[PDB]
């Protein structure tokens, strides 16, 4: 039940919601006893964990006459809600709406099923610090470690095949074409080099899309490792 | 570690003599520990892909500079100096499936201080000259 939700959240990946003229990071775990919900926008972060009576009792209030099991209306939701978090620009009609309170955050979700409509409200507090801590803090440093561990092993491998060279130079021999001679790879003028250019470019977060877009699947890697030990 | 406080007790000798000091901490705003620790650690992850990107293009160029040699006729003196064709997609699989778990292995933040503080700087720094 809570335990199964929090882990389906912690292993599940980010998704790039985009909601009234803006963004926000969602990560939805969503089965027939409950869900689980984790909304970041870069500044705060917040939780929200629901079983099935608040579920039955907050589609009541909401659709007034909806007379479904909780069952279905949980699937339903998932349906709703999983191919926009997968992959945008689908064809469904979801639209996302966000309100702020001193610390509560309402994001209502409005969707069509067969033409008719249908309503659904998360009432997200702010995450403790230890869900914040164990969903960003340490998966994210994990991945940055990873990261160097790769760039070091690459550069081992450039400095081989630098050997190569050097020996097929001292071989005597001449490529038929000179424009594919490349220098020597130092990694401390690379790494200032690159620090001097591109690191301004490359560390721009913005509003997320990039952490979506190119880091979910050392992210989940580093999530299951954690998760095992 | 009281209450949701934590009293962190430094003594030292000044002089020879007593020097008691308490930091009474309380727990750090939403803001706070986003702009410090959440922000800056997405940013040095990019910075990281970026870094082995460049490094996976300059192992295609020396690739190529291989390939365009061993057309030439060219034989190398030793035949075991020669090192097998770079694939991103196996190197990714290969690293991911035996060295992630000790290089990910955060442990006590021993690590992370260690290795990874230029980048965490140089971002820090990016953020506060952006704005």
């Amino acid at each position: 039940v809570m335990e199964e939700l929090e882990q389906g959240l912690l292993m599940q990946p980010w998704a790039w919601l985009q909601l009234a003229e803006n963004s926000l990071l969602a990560k939805v775990f969503i089965t027939k006893q409950g869900y689980a919900l984790l909304v970041s926008d870069l500044q705060q972060v917040w939780h929200e964990q629901v079983d099935t009576s608040v579920v039955s009792q907050r589609a009541k209030e909401l659709n007034k006459r909806l007379t479904a099991p909780p069952a279905a209306f949980l699937c339903h939701l998932d349906n709703l809600l999983r191919p926009l978090l997968k992959d945008a620009a689908h064809p469904s009609e979801a639209t996302f709406s966000c309100d702020c309170v001193a610390d509560a955050l309402i994001l209502r979700v409005r969707s069509e099923l067969s033409g008719l409509p249908f309503y659904w409200n998360f009432h997200c507090m702010l995450a403790s610090p230890s869900l914040v801590s164990q969903h960003l803090i340490r998966p994210l440093m994990g991945m940055s470690l990873a990261l160097q561990c790769q760039v070091r092993e690459l550069a081992t491998l450039l400095h081989m095949k630098d050997l190569e060279i050097q020996d097929y130079q001292e071989s005597g021999a001449t490529l038929i074409r000179d424009r594919l001679k490349t220098e020597p790879f130092e990694e401390n003028s690379f790494l200032e080099q690159f620090m001097i250019e591109k690191l301004p470019e490359a560390c721009s977060i913005g509003d997320g899309k990039p952490f979506v877009m190119n880091l979910q699947d050392l992210y989940m890697a580093v999530t299951t490792q954690e998760v095992q030990v | 570690c009281v209450a949701d406080a934590l009293i962190l007790r430094v003594r030292s000798e000044l002089s020879g003599l007593p020097f008691y000091w308490n930091f009474h901490c309380m727990l750090a705003s939403p803001s706070l520990v986003s702009q410090h620790l959440i922000r800056p650690l997405m940013g040095m992850s990019l910075a990281l892909q970026c870094q082995v990107r460049e490094l996976a293009t300059l192992l295609h160029m020396k690739d190529l500079e291989i390939q365009d040699y061993q057309e030439s006729g060219a034989t190398l003196i030793r035949d075991r100096l020669k090192t097998e064709p770079f694939e991103e997609n196996s190197f990714l699989e290969q690293f991911m499936i035996e060295k992630l778990p000790e290089a990910c292995s955060i442990g006590d933040g021993k690590p992370f201080v260690m290795n990874l503080q230029d980048l965490y700087m140089a971002v820090t720094t990016q953020e506060v000259q952006v704005g």
